[PDB]
């Protein structure tokens, strides 16, 4: 049961578009989260009595940059956490969270990057989704572009969100074209591509690294929402997605009995397993999050109200909703983040405020 | 139709 223990506001007064706890923080280290907004990323540490201790920021050299998204990983050789950030410039920056140095950056996307996600099993595999209608899969060990998910049969407008399934065998993406698309990355072609990305060392060869051009999703639907689809999450073999229509829909491709790995690209059907309604979230780019174990789901709305669903029930439609309000929290909440142990929930807002809720 | 930020 959450209580609001603290809040603060960042000095830039611009929206905080993203927040992420570091789920790779070491045993006995305090809980750390990153916020992104304006042209900066800031790290904070959670301490007792609701204390949110300010650490250090990375500020982009370009005053016109606007960071939208961040995602945590770790260096696969040293174990040290890394933070990937991206936004309107379409440049991915890999940040050393200790010093806030930009270690390296990746350019490619035709435009703004709307989301970053790391593979659940491989800390080096970074997925970016873009205003340019495409997804890109990067290997941040060998600094290679593994594949581009695009084409006529891919998204036809900005991609706003994507999520890897549990094992990182497939991705579901969504965007402004109202569609949700499945891209399997466990095909013979994609698995070989990933392996080749690891064998690539530009200093030991003459060849450039060749990226896969993936031009056909393994499933596609526009039958779930009737506006911009701005957030998607796997829930096992089921999907959770939302638009700006005041609902999270729980659904699956095919008919009720259809196995996700038996779904063919021509699949015409979807099955709706439930829908979580809420209020006043008519603006787009408003993201829900889940805890580490996927026992709960949190979403903020456009007037600063938090919705939390308990998913620890037998069927999706039986989820139990709880609400969290504070009389001074009135700005739009863009994203939430649970600490890994689920003891803390952070919400960040359009007025640069940060809200801490302790369980 | 669909705003990113509140008017």
């Amino acid at each position: 049961s959450f209580k609001c223990v603290n809040s603060l506001k960042e000095d830039h007064n611009q929206p905080l578009f993203g927040v992420q706890f570091n789920w790779h923080s070491k045993e006995g280290d305090p809980l750390v989260f990153a916020t992104v907004g304006s042209n900066r990323v800031t790290l904070y540490e959670c301490h007792s009595q609701g204390e949110i201790r300010l650490l250090q920021s990375y500020v982009d050299a370009d005053a016109d940059e606007n960071f939208y998204t961040c995602a945590w990983t770790y260096d696969s050789n040293t174990s040290h956490p890394l933070l990937a950030v991206a936004g309107s410039r379409g440049i991915i920056r890999i940040i050393n969270p200790i010093t806030m140095q930009c270690i390296k950056h990746y350019v490619g996307h035709g435009n703004a990057i709307n989301e970053l996600k790391f593979h659940p099993r491989d800390p080096n595999l970074l997925l970016s989704v873009s205003k340019d209608h495409a997804l890109r899969l990067w290997n941040i060990q060998t600094d290679t572009l593994v594949a581009i998910f695009g084409g006529v049969e891919g998204h036809r407008d900005e991609v706003l969100s994507a999520d890897y399934d549990l094992l990182g065998e497939k991705i579901m993406s969504c965007g402004m074209d109202h569609s949700l698309k499945l891209w399997r990355i466990n095909s013979k072609r994609m698995m070989n591509a990933i392996k080749e990305s690891y064998d690539y060392n530009p200093n030991k060869t003459n060849r450039p690294f060749i990226s896969q051009k993936i031009h056909f999703p393994d499933f596609s639907t526009r039958d779930i929402h009737r506006n911009y689809v701005d957030c998607v999450r796997w829930l096992g073999d089921l999907i959770l997605s939302k638009s700006c229509e005041n609902a999270i829909v729980c659904w699956k491709p095919g008919k009720m009995e259809d196995d996700i790995d038996k779904i063919k690209p021509s699949e015409s059907n979807v099955t709706i397993l439930g829908r979580f309604d809420y209020s006043q979230c008519d603006i787009w780019y408003m993201r829900f999050s889940t805890d580490f174990w996927q026992k709960m789901l949190a979403l903020g709305n456009q007037v600063g109200k938090l919705y939390v669903w308990d998913l620890e029930v037998e069927d999706p439609h039986k989820a139990k909703c709880t609400t969290l309000t504070h009389h001074k929290c009135g700005a739009a909440i863009r994203q939430t983040s649970f600490s890994r142990d689920s003891s803390i929930l952070i919400a960040v807002c359009d007025d640069a405020s940060i809200w801490r809720w302790d369980r | 139709r669909h705003r990113k930020v509140l008017r």
